[PDB]
């Protein structure tokens, strides 16, 4: 449109919020199974979407890992603020987690939505998950499963599982450029969405 | 030159004329500066994406300048500072508007208007996107429009005498 | 003619000299409409229970409109939107008046003035009950006349050549 | 007092508050003994204050709700919302609920102020769940039991039980309005307000 | 003379030209008295130490006077009352500058511009502190001066006719 | 630096934050090894910081305050907001109380940074301890042994146990001015930083 009313410029700026990373996480996009969390030098967390499993264990062993410690700070904050952001989640089995050795391996298990096609519409654990998901990372959340706008809640994707690990901080950040808001979002307020009792 | 929105006891860049955005708030060039009383909104105004994206920033240098934070980023530091720095508000509205197919900011890029016969800016304002990507100025539209209506105000209220 | 107060991307009702409420926000008649100046004070005073049920109305009609919302009323999306849209320091002040025998808002009823002469008015303002039930005028006083010094004052800042 | 140093008139505006319905919960008040809350077509919650009592488990069966499911969304939540909203309160026999075809029916048992008269003046949880209920629905909660402001806390009401049921949304909102802001109220920060731990 | 700050339903002290800080407020002397123009700056605001110390001094005189409140202060009354007056986030941020070293408010002392000539005053804003002890003018310096220019802008604003 | 472009004098003021005691609590610093807390008229808590220990009961009998009561409303409100505003701090044995005529003492156990020297440098639950204690009172809390500034938690301090008990108003506040700051900002937002699950 060139000139508004008068001489005037657009002159647009682009941000690069990567110079954050060394004081709050940063989350991107890699491709449409991989998103990722810098938080530190060459550090961050792997958040897959797959229909593999790593983790066959029903126990979250949490009481280990906050009471030998072995774990990585930020890390763990980062990952407690995810899971309490989900509503109506207890455990039912999924969200098992094993930190002998293996850190902060977790995972989700969205396989619980049961039966098979849209099956616990509206109601599933699975879309508590996905709904925090696309809140860790968002804005290039949408070329994850799930797909459509005007349908809030009721996704019921075909991914089984979502499977947060710790990896080095490689170049990751090819689908979209690393941002602190998803973060900020989850931790900011949270809305509690609670459910239970 | 002092500003409200910043943490630092007036330690710099609220004086020489405009607060500069450096390189390395930038992806492109260097000092996209913009003018003291375009700057100060953000005093004030309690509602921009890219004054809380400038708070934000102002915190990082001085987090980091201040506490070096070998090992660990002090994640705990952040979730005080948050309270402290970020417009919840606002980021819901923007969470909000995702959910809804509206068009929303996912804070990267901002566009503004630079009168530049004399180099005054009206500070950025978040450019927006809608189904995956960035919106057209020709849809964008009338915002626009209105945030020259704004400019022009301000350079006739600039006049010293009256008004 | 564009709001910070709404969800929509200027879809509509701020342009055409003012924003109406229609017969589904009103209980009596029709289109009470409030001119853009007026409206836009909504933009930015982050403390008046008239603008945060107008965003709140607002949210409604996109949510209805766009999400269509069979079965459920997605509860979730409220708890997600109030964050978002409903001021709530002001909704305890309101109940803290409650507590404390001092009147306040309960949010439905509201006045305004309205300059006959010309059209133009206050936006609204709420009316506040106490003991049981609305206030009187003769109580409420004061704060009318206050009202009416603040559209006098914009009715003589209206001059465009100077004020 | 007419025109206000110059021309002007009131003209007063009465918000039709009913038109959110289809988007979150209005409450109102029909008589000194109930309130209600509209959830949806046709649906919503009633809100009883009695002497009689329709519960007599001693167990709130939420292990059973969360996880059996077949109960009715939103209306879950309101009730989860309210409930925690609610300070000092563990259970203490008092808020047992049934969900095994009686849905949602829960009971707080607002006698637990023990003795008669006012007995645990400013300490019994019966006001902690007075003080809810008039934020679940407020402005025409003043004809409920509790009487006299200025005399915050401490309230000592004369029924003996707090019923909260699913009802159909018959035209019930007959003494007040209905409107989002008691919900909104109790959903809105909360205050926590805790004192256990 | 009304005010939004205030949770009393204009009982008082917003018409007699300005609100007096009195020897209950104050530890020294008594009645120090702004002007009611000064003084509705906190009515909007948003974001001022001595505004939300003002508005915790006019609850407590709310609460004692209405409730008596024997035996116990009503804690409960108290959480619900921070979130309705206190600027959580203000407090934040001054909580943030004594963990970076950085000049903050305690809250105890405020300075303010007062132009003897006339008796007009700019408001108390917070003296600060730093290293465990107060801030010295000379440090403090700038701010003053701009806030010098605020009291200078409104003396010539004051002008009825125009400006 | 007398007169600003004109005519100006600071005129500052002092604030007398003493006369809202009848309505919130305030907090103060007396010496090095002790803070106070200001609740009612002639009532108010005193902070301790020692190497000595009252409690060698490793239960807090939190269990019996809800149940049997016995207890001071308000100074429980007021531990139970400050207790629950220290992240990442279970039990591990550390803050056993007991309520049997000793009332509110509580002690937490800052020795559980485990060995000496600084220890478990940014992970012991007693830097969670102090920083919570330094948002209870803070301004005058320098002199505790925090000390210095821009060395963000980490903090390793000598004392042994934060001992919290009722004691009388008594003349305390000699080395800060009461404030009901301290109490706010533990209040407001709280900022969870939970790091459990
Ligand atoms: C807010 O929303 C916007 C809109 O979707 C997001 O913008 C995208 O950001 C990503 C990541 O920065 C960009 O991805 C890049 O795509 C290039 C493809 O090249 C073609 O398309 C571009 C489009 O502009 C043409 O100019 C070009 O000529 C080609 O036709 C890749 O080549 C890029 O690779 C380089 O950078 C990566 C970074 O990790 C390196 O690893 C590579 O080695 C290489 O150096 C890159 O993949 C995408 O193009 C942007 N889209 C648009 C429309 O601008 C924002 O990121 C999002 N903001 C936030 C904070 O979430
Ligand atoms: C904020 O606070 C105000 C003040 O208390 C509340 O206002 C009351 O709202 C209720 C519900 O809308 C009103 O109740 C109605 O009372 C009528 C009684 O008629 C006599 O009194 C009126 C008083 O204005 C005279 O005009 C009339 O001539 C009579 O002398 C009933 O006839 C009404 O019944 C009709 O509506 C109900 C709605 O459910 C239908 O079921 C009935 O079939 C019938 O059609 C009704 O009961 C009350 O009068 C209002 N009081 C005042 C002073 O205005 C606000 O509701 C409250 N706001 C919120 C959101 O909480
Ligand atoms: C914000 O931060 C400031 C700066 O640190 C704190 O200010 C201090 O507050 C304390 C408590 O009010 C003051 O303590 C007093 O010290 C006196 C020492 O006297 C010498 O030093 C003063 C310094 O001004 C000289 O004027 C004097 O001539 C001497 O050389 C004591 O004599 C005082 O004792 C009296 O009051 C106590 C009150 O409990 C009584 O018990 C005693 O019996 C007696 O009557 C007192 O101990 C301290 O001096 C202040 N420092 C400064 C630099 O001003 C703020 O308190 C803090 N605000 C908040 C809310 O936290
Ligand atoms: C708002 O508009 C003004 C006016 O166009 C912008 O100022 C201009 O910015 C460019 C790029 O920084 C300057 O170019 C310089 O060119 C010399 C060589 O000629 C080179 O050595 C410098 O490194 C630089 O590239 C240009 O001189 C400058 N114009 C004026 C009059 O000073 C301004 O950058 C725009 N927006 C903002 C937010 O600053
Ligand atoms: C603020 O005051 C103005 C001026 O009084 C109000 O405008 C007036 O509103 C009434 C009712 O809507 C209009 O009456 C119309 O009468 C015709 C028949 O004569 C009928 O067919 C229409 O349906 C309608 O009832 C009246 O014409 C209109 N006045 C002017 C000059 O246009 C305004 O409504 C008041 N407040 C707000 C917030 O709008
Ligand atoms: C802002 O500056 C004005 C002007 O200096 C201050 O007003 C002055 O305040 C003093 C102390 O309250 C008044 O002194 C009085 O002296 C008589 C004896 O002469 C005594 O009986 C009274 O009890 C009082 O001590 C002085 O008259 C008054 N000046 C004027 C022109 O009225 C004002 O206090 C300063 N700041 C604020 C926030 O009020
Ligand atoms: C992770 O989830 C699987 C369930 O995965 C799918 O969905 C189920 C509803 C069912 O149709 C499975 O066949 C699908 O593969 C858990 O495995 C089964 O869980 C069901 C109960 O839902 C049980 O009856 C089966 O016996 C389980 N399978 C086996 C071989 O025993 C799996 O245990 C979950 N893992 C974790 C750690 O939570
Ligand atoms: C609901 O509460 C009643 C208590 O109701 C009243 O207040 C009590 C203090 C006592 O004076 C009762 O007589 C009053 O009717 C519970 O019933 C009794 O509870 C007390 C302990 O408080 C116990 O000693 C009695 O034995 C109980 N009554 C009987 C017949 O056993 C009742 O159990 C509560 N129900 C639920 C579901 O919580
Ligand atoms: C309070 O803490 C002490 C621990 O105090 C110090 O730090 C320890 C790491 C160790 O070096 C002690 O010698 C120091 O005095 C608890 O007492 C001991 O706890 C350790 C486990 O950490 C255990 O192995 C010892 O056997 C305990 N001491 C004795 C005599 O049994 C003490 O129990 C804690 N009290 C409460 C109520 O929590
Ligand atoms: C993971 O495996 C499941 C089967 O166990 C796949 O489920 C369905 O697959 C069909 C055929 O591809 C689709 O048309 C259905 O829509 C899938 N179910 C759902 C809920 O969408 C599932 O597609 C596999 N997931 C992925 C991402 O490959
Ligand atoms: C996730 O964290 C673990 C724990 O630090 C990493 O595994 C360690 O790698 C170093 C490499 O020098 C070894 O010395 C340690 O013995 C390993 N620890 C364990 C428990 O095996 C692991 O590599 C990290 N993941 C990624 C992708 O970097
Ligand atoms: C509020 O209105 C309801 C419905 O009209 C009253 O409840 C009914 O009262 C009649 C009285 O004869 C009983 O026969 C019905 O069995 C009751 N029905 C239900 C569902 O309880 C209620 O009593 C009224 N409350 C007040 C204070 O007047
Ligand atoms: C429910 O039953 C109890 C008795 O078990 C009634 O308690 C008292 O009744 C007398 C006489 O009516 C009143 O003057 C007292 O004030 C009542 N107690 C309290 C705490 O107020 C109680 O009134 C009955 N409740 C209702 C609403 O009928
Ligand atoms: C509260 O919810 C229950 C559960 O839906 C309602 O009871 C059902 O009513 C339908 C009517 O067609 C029957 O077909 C179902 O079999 C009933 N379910 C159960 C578990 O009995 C109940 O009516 C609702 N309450 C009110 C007042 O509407
Ligand atoms: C802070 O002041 C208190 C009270 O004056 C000191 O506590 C007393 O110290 C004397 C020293 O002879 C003992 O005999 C008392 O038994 C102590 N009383 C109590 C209740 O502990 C305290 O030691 C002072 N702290 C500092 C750092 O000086
Ligand atoms: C409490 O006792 C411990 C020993 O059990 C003291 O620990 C160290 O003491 C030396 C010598 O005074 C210091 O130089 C060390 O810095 C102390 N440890 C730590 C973590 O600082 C401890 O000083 C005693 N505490 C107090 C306040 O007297
Ligand atoms: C802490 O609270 C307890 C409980 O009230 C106080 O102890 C009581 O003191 C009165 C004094 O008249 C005695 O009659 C009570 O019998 C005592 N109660 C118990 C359980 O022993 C104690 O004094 C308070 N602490 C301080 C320092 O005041």
């Amino acid at each position: 449109s060139n000139l508004y009313k008068g001489v005037y410029e657009l002159q647009s700026l682009d941000l690069n919020m990567e110079t954050l990373n060394m004081t709050m996480p940063l989350s991107c996009t890699k491709n449409n199974s991989h998103h990722y969390i810098r938080v530190g030098n060459e550090t961050g967390l792997e958040l897959t979407l797959t229909n593999t499993s790593l983790l066959d264990h029903k126990f979250c062993n949490l009481s280990d890992a906050h009471k030998k410690n072995l774990y990585d700070h930020a890390l763990m904050s980062i990952i407690s603020t995810f899971h309490l952001s989900i509503p109506n989640f207890n455990q039912y089995e999924a969200m098992s987690c094993d930190f002998n050795g293996g850190k902060i391996t977790v995972q989700y298990n969205l396989s619980h939505s049961y039966a098979g096609d849209a099956a616990r519409h509206c109601g599933t654990i699975a879309n508590g998950v996905l709904q925090t998901f696309m809140r860790m990372a968002w804005g290039g959340s949408y070329i994850a499963l799930d797909s459509g706008c005007g349908n809030w809640d009721c996704i019921m994707t075909s991914y089984q599982y979502l499977i947060i690990q710790n990896t080095t901080w490689e170049d990751h950040c090819q689908f979209s450029r690393p941002s602190p808001i998803g973060y900020l979002s989850l931790l900011s307020q949270r809305t509690r969405d609670i459910y239970i009792s | 030159g002092t500003f409200t929105w910043t943490l630092s006891d007036s330690e710099g860049n609220a004086t020489p004329g405009g607060y500069c955005l450096t390189r390395w708030m930038l992806i492109e060039a260097e000092l996209k500066c913009f003018g003291n009383t375009a700057v100060a909104k953000c005093n004030e105004k309690h509602d921009e994406e890219f004054c809380d994206m400038l708070r934000l920033f102002d915190f990082n240098k001085q987090a980091i300048s201040r506490l070096r934070s070998p090992a660990q980023m002090s994640i705990q530091l952040i979730n005080k500072a948050v309270n402290a720095l970020i417009n919840d508000q606002l980021i819901m509205k923007n969470h909000l508007r995702d959910i809804m197919c509206i068009p929303y900011c996912n804070y990267s890029k901002y566009w503004y208007l630079n009168h530049t016969v004399t180099g005054r800016t009206s500070l950025p304002k978040c450019w927006l996107v809608s189904n995956g990507s960035y919106l057209n100025e020709t849809h964008f539209s009338d915002d626009i429009e209105q945030q020259a209506d704004n400019m022009i105000t301000e350079m006739l209220q600039k006049e010293y005498m009256d008004r």
